[PDB]
């Protein structure tokens, strides 16, 4: 079959390469449309649909059945971002930043944003709570590394904001998710492990200063955290990186 | 254009340089100091590649090649028709890559996320600079770098590899290839596992991370986890690129011979150097 | 022609000025480098050959 | 006078940052060059990998 | 009246006036440079 | 400094997870092994339990016999000398039959027969493992994405060892079982067929391997960057999108003008990874059978100067 | 031309001055490198 | 032909203008480079041969 | 009237009129340049 | 045949128009480049041969 | 009805304008082809 | 035969129309390129030989 | 009185006066250096 | 043989039609290219030889 051509220089290798180009065009189209199941259709800065929707049409809707009687999700579908956003546009023209009209950490805008997730705890495969306090979790213990429980917690202003009283572990993955920190007033807050630095004698939280620890959103049940509460807490702490900047290295 | 959830994230701040001078968006793209720099460098590089194509005499995209200066020029400048255009395009490419990384840093700061993506891109930039800047400077000539052509940089790869016999015998090359292969395998497994959990047999409910852990524990007896797989991917890719840069930085600078002869140190170890039999006896 | 100023009622002056300055500098650098590439208009080479400095 | 010094200080800040990056890059390149000159590369000079000389 | 940018008619007119002055000055400098180069080495 | 979420700071241990039952035969699932702190610094510490079924038994015995055949050939090649075995371990090789035997099974044991025996063992082991990857997903009610992604690598494996040698008419075209010898085979394959750089499907395979490293560095970095919002819980972000998925999408939208979803990124991942071996098998199958000199082919197809 | 000062009512002067300094340094270095590459204007040789 | 103006009720003026500007610049650059690549229309080479500059 | 960009009929008419004036200016300049080139070196 | 207008009741005018324009430009470029690649229809080379611009 | 939300009248008017553009483009292309054919016939 | 219209109650008209258009264009391009590759049907070459152009 | 940056008309005028004084001084220094180099070794 | 219609109560008509069309087109293209690869059935070459075109 070496050198056998149908026309010109077109042999099986040329046929294969052109066939692959056609296949790759089709595959890239499919891949781009599969990724338009969130955030589409596009809209203007006032929320109305945009004139330009791009070159790819929306894919035909698909349906997920949720594992634990949690319902059914259809994507793409109607959007749910109806909570007020405390932002005012800084320009009449499109494509310019929207400035906060208050305290961005409290209003949950910018890097401190959070999404209205379900106000229910995440469940593991057996229908139990996925994230549980370590003392509430049966048989769970610290197996390696420095135990952060009992350590004081220092903010980015180099001041103590509380002390670690518990670890909220993820039961199926067997990993630490949150540190419970008791504040001065005796109440407690949850801080993600990814946002804290456990040291020999302290836990350092670079995102928040000592005065911003009381503003961390609180959870309803002392032994239970929901996806909405998790999202609010994580958004607050991460927005601290930008909106607590004037209170650094003090 | 804006995604349905985009509007609350477009806030001022997070810029390393320029303040609000360039703090805006063009369509979906975020422009900054480094966005403007990236555009200038990329446009100049692409236009100069087109001009190099004009000088070369071909318009076939697969035949266009921008060659570095000859070995006779050393590390000095070369005429634009010979290797000067290559040097300017390399400066433009370096500027574009570094400005892309810094624009990513600005976007990370604005979104309040980690800087893992610019850090991982810096590894690719360092491998590129090893191939065009560090190794040629160590070797003493810009002509040891590769040309900017679709199929002529493959010619450079082949010639550089065969200068030292079969390049398979470079040991850091072996480690980097192992990392690349393991990374492709892990990417396939991770995509497949997430898709199989999210897309079960038709009519069934979504599967949980428990099912993913169960499936690879049933298959291979170990599951690295949802965090572990993404950490593993980052480290596999970065290790592959690191060891590639290492195998090229040692080649032609501390090793000048056939890489197959390097392995004779293990064969010629004193205790089994002279035992008859086998392959080397 | 008497209504071209309305371009400023559609496009923001800030982005337009930034883009125009980028484009102007890029075009000037490109033309200068193209002229430097050509032996017939490389003014440094022309001066070197004219004054026997090379 | 205050305004002149302010403008000069801003321009010098930009120029000094660019210069610091430029001479740091030159310092690294010079380090690589120095390391390459104390290596037996001249005795073991490699052939050109490109069709150009 | 079609305020994509928020400029009024008069603001747009003044901005166009200043932009056009800058454009004409840039073009005049470019014309002088081109005339000098053409006297030095005509490309036609 | 700043915690980059690459190594865990604190390890927590609880009772070992025995896995989901679903429709799995629990009698074929072993017990849980020990817990590895060294592995727990990076991922999960728990080892096991593993599933061992009929296809599992077949695959283990076949692969064990494959390894045993190769190893005993290596030991014979060393003269049964352990020191020589360690000295020349990377230089031993189980080679296919010589080309004068074609595709026949008449080659002697030291001149190709033992390679055929080992290749049969490997064939059975690999196909049994593919069936195992299918059935383990079927037992849990999962989609068969792992099985069809494994089939893409099996395609290149079959082309290298089975399909292309049959189409070329000799077992000598196949890959030897050795460390340095299969590298030598790779180099000689490239040299015999011109330049494998000028194979378009070798180039596509390289593009997709490079893109796998690209994409999975990008994905790992993105998930570690939004792991502070619980972004590593990708299934829950698919079911209930949070700010982690939104921030991850917006970073890439603001960077390169387009983004993915928490689901579709893994479609990108699976396709970018499988296309490596998908294009590689086609590229190898076209070598010698359709194109004998890839550089001349590229010259005739506008890829190299004439 | 007598209204060019309004450029400071559109772009922030503090950032414009820093960017202008970066531009001037980079342009000077580029021109100096181009001259340094030419044999007839290499003052270091 | 009298109703071509309704293109602006379908397509945004900003996107159309930006795309048209990019298209026109790239087309002009391509045509200029194509002419420069042809020796019979490379005006720099034509001038160099006309005035004996080579 | 009714459209995707929220532009009334009169706004679209005004915008098209100014766009067409700009297009005709560009085309006139291009025609003059082409005529000059063709007189200098015809390509037919 | 008189009901072809209903194509606008099925397909999006904006996306159809963008695809139409992109396809038309790419087709025209392909035809022009094919003509340029053929020696007998490369109008620049034809004029060079006709007017002895070699 | 349809899929795009355009009314019957809107679709007819949009088709009218689109076909005017198509006919203008086709007339220009026909003139160009005739000029080229008179210059260099390809048959 | 008089029942083929029911194809439109089985398949999406939009996807069918787009697929048919893409397939027809690719088929036509492939056939035209095949003809150009054959010396006896390349009409540009045939006309060049007929009119003594090359 | 179109402002995006908060400077008043007087502030912009004063700052532009300072900026132009500096620009002319810098250009004069550049002219002197260019004339010195041209005397040393002309490039035309 | 008179109960074959029940195949449509087992298999989805859309998937069956798509698979059948893809297979039929691939088979037809394969056969046509095989015939072109055969010099004794390449109809363009046969006509070229018959009419002394080349
Ligand atoms: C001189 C050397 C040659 C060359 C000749 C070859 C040859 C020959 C081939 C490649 C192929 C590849 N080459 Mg090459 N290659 C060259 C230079 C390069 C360069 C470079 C920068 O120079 C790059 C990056 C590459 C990269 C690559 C990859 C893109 C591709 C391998 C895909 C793969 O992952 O296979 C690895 C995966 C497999 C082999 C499949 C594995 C699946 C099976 C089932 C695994 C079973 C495991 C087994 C049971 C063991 C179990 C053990 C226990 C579990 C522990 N080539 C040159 C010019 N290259 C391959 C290809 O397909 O491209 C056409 C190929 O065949
Ligand atoms: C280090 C691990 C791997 C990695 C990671 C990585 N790459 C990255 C990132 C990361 C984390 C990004 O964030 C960044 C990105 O945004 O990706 C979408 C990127 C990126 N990696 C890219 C490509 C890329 N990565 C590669 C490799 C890798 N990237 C590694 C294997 C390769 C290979 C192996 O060839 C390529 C081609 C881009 C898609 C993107 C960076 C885009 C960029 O730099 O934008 C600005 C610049 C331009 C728009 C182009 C400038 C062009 C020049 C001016 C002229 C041409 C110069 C060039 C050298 C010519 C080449 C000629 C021939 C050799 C072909
Ligand atoms: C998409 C292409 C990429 C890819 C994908 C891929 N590979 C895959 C998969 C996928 C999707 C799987 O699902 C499958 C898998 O299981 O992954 C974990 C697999 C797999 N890919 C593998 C390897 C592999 N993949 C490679 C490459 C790639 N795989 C590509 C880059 C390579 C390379 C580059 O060379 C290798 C080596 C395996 C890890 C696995 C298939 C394993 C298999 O089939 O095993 C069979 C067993 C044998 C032949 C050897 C057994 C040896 C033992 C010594 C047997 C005896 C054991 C003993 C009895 C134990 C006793 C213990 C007691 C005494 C205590
Ligand atoms: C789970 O989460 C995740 C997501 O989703 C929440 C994601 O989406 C992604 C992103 C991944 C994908 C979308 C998959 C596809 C990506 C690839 C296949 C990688 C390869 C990408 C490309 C080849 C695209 C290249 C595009 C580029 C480089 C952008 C082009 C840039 C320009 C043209 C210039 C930009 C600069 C500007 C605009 C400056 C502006 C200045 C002036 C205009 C002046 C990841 C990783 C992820 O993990
Ligand atoms: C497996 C895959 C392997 C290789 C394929 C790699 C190339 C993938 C390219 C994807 C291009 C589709 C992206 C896209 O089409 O994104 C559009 C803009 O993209 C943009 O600016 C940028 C467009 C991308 C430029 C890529 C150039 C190469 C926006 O779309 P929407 O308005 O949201 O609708
Ligand atoms: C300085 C840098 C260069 C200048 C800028 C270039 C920028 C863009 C240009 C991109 C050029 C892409 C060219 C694609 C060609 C497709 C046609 C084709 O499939 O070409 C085939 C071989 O190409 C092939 O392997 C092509 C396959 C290459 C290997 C795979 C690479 C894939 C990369 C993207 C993957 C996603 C052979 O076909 P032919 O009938 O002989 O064609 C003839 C013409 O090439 C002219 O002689
Ligand atoms: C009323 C309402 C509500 C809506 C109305 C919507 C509107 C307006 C629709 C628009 C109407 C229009 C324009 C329709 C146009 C339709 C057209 C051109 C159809 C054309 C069909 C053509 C077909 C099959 C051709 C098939 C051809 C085939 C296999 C060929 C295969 C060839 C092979 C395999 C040979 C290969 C040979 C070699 C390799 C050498
Ligand atoms: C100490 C003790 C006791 C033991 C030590 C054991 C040791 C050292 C083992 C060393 C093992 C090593 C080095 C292995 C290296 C292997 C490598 C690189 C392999 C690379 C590629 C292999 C490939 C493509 C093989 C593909 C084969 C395929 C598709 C199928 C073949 C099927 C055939 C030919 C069946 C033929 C038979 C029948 C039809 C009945
Ligand atoms: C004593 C008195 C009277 C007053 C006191 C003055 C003092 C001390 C301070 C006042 C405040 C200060 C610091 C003001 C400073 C102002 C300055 C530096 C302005 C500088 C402007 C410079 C400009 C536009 C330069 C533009 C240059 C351009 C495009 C060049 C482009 C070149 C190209 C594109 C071709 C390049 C050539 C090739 C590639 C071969
Ligand atoms: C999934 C789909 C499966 C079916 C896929 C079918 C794909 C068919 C694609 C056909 C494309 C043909 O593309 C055309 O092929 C001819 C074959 O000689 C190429 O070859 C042509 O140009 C080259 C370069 O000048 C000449 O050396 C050659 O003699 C000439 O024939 C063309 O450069 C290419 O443009
Ligand atoms: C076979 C390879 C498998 C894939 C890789 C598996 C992981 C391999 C080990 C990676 C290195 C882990 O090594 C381990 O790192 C962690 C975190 O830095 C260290 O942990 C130590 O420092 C951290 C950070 O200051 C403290 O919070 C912790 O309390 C302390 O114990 C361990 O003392 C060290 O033993
Ligand atoms: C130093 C050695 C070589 C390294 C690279 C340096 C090369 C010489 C400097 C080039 C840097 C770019 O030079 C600069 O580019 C940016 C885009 O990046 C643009 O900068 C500016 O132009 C106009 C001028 O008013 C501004 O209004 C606009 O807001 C801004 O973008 C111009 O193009 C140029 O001022
Ligand atoms: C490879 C390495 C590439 C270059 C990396 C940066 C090298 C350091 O570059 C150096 O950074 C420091 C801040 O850390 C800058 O910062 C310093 O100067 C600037 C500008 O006058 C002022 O803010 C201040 O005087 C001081 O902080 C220096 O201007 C720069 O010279
Ligand atoms: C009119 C003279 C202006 C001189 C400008 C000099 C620019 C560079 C200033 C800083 C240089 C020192 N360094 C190393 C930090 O770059
Ligand atoms: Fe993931």
């Amino acid at each position: 079959m070496v050198g056998v051509t149908a026309f010109g220089n077109f042999d099986l290798a040329s046929l294969a390469i052109y066939s692959f180009w056609i296949f790759l065009a089709g595959l890239i189209y499919y891949l781009q449309t599969e990724n338009m199941r969130e955030g589409y259709p596009l809209e203007n800065e006032d929320g109305t649909p945009a004139a330009n929707q791009g070159p790819f049409p929306l894919p035909k809707p698909k349906t997920f059945i949720l594992p634990h009687g949690r319902g059914t999700l259809t994507v793409p579908g109607p959007e749910s971002e109806d909570r007020p956003i405390a932002l005012a546009r800084t320009a009449v023209s499109e494509g310019f930043p929207h400035a906060p009209t208050g305290d961005p950490m409290k209003d949950g805008v910018g890097p401190a944003s959070w999404v209205a997730r379900r106000d229910l705890p995440e469940l593991d495969g057996h229908g139990h709570n996925k994230i549980k306090p370590m003392k509430a979790a049966a048989g769970f213990h610290v197996s390696a590394g420095k135990n952060p429980i009992g350590l004081p917690v220092r903010g980015c202003d180099l001041e103590i904001a509380g002390k670690v009283v518990d670890i909220w572990v993820d039961i199926p993955e067997q990993m630490a998710r949150f540190l419970e920190v008791e504040l001065k007033d005796g109440s407690t807050r949850l801080l993600p492990m990814q946002m804290v630095k456990v040291q020999s004698n302290r836990v350092h939280v670079n995102a928040l200063s000592s005065d911003l620890f009381a503003g961390i959103p609180t959870i309803k049940s002392p032994t239970e955290v929901t996806l909405l509460e998790e999202d609010k807490i994580c958004g607050y702490v991460a927005g601290g990186l930008m909106y607590a900047a004037p209170k650094r290295k003090s | 254009a804006l995604l349905s959830f985009e509007q609350k994230y477009r806030v001022p701040g997070g810029t390393l340089v320029g303040g609000n001078l360039f703090d805006f968006w063009v369509g979906p793209f975020y422009v900054g100091f480094f966005g403007v720099a990236t555009f200038f460098f990329a446009a100049l590089g692409i236009i100069l590649i087109a001009w190099s194509a004009v000088l070369q005499g071909t318009w076939n995209p697969q035949l266009i090649s921008v060659y570095p200066p000859a070995l006779e020029y050393g590390l000095g400048g070369a005429p634009l028709a010979k290797g000067g255009l290559w040097q300017i395009i390399t400066i433009c490419a370096t500027g574009a890559f570094v400005s892309w990384a810094l624009r990513e840093v600005e976007i990370c700061r604005k979104l309040g996320i980690g800087y893992h993506i610019p850090f991982a891109f810096a590894f690719a930039i360092l491998a590129y600079l090893t191939l065009v800047l560090f190794r040629p400077v160590m070797m003493g000539a810009w002509g040891y770098a590769f040309p900017y052509g679709i199929w002529t940089h493959l010619d450079w790869v082949s010639n550089t590899g065969y200068t030292y016999g079969n390049f398979h015998y470079n040991p850091a090359h072996m480690i980097a290839i192992s990392f690349f292969f393991t990374n492709a395998l892990a990417l396939a497994l991770h995509g497949a596992l997430v898709l199989s959990a999210a897309n079960p047999e038709k009519g069934k409910e979504m599967r949980t991370p428990d099912h993913e852990d169960t499936f690879f524990r049933d298959l291979v007896g170990y599951s690295i986890g949802t965090l572990g797989i993404h950490r593993l991917g980052l480290l596999l890719s970065l290790s592959a690129v690191f060891f590639s840069a290492l195998c090229m930085i040692i080649t032609g600078t501390i090793w000048f011979d056939q890489w197959v002869d390097w392995w004779q140190w293990w064969v010629k170890l004193p205790w089994w150097a002279n035992i008859p039999g086998g392959i080397n006896g | 022609m008497s209504k071209f100023y309305k371009i400023w009622m559609i496009f923001d002056p800030r982005r337009v000025f930034v883009a125009q300055g980028v484009f102007l500098f890029l075009l000037a650098v490109m033309i200068h480098l193209i002229l430097l590439s050509t032996p017939s208009y490389n003014w440094l080479e022309i001066s070197a050959a004219k004054y026997n400095r090379v | 006078t205050n305004l002149r010094l302010w403008v000069a200080f801003q321009m010098m800040k930009g120029a000094g940052w660019a210069g610091g990056v430029f001479f740091g890059t030159l310092l690294l390149i010079g380090f690589f060059r120095v390391v390459g000159r104390m290596l037996p590369i001249q005795e073991n000079q490699a052939p050109a990998p490109n069709i150009t000389g | 009246d079609l305020g994509y940018t928020g400029l009024t008619d008069e603001q747009a007119q003044e901005l166009h006036s200043v932009y056009m002055s800058g454009l004409w000055l840039f073009s005049a400098v470019a014309i002088v440079a081109h005339l000098a180069v053409y006297i030095w080495r005509p490309w036609f | 400094a700043e915690y980059q979420n690459i190594f865990s700071q604190v390890q927590v241990r609880g009772p070992a997870d025995l896995g989901m039952t679903e429709d799995v035969n629990l009698a074929n699932r072993s017990g849980v092994g020990p817990f590895s702190t060294l592995l727990g610094w990076f991922g999960n510490a728990q080892l096991g339990p593993i599933y061992l079924g009929s296809l599992g038994v077949l695959s283990l015995f076949s692969g064990l016999m494959w390894f045993f055949t190769i190893g005993i050939w290596f030991w014979y090649q060393a003269g049964w000398n352990p020191a020589v075995f360690l000295r020349d371990l990377f230089f031993f090789s189980l080679e296919p039959p010589a080309p004068e035997y074609g595709l026949s099974f008449a080659a002697p044991l030291k001149e190709g027969g033992l390679w055929l025996i080992a290749s049969f063992f490997m064939f059975v082991a690999v196909w049994s493992w593919w069936g195992r990857t299918y059935l383990r997903a079927q037992a849990l009610g999962m989609g068969k994405h792992t099985a069809w992604a494994f089939l893409s690598a099996i395609w290149l494996w079959m082309v290298l060892g089975f399909i292309r040698p049959i189409l070329m008419g000799s077992w000598s075209e196949a890959v030897p079982y050795g460390i340095f010898s299969h590298l030598d085979w790779t180099n000689n394959f490239s040299l015999v067929h011109g330049n494998l750089f000028y194979n378009p499907f070798h180039g596509l395979s390289i593009a997709f391997l490079y893109g796998s490293a690209l994409l999975f560095a990008m994905h790992g970095a993105t998930i570690l960057a939004v792991s502070r919002f619980g972004g590593e819980r990708e299934l829950e972000q698919i079911a209930d999108r949070g700010t982690a998925a939104e921030r991850a999408a917006l970073f890439w939208r603001w960077t390169m003008g387009f983004n993915a979803t928490m689901e579709g990124i893994h479609r990108w991942a699976i396709w970018m990874a499988v296309l490596v071996t998908l294009t590689g098998g086609i590229g190898i199958l076209l070598s010698g059978t359709v194109v004998d000199n890839w550089y001349v082919w590229g010259q005739n197809h506008g890829m190299a100067p004439l």
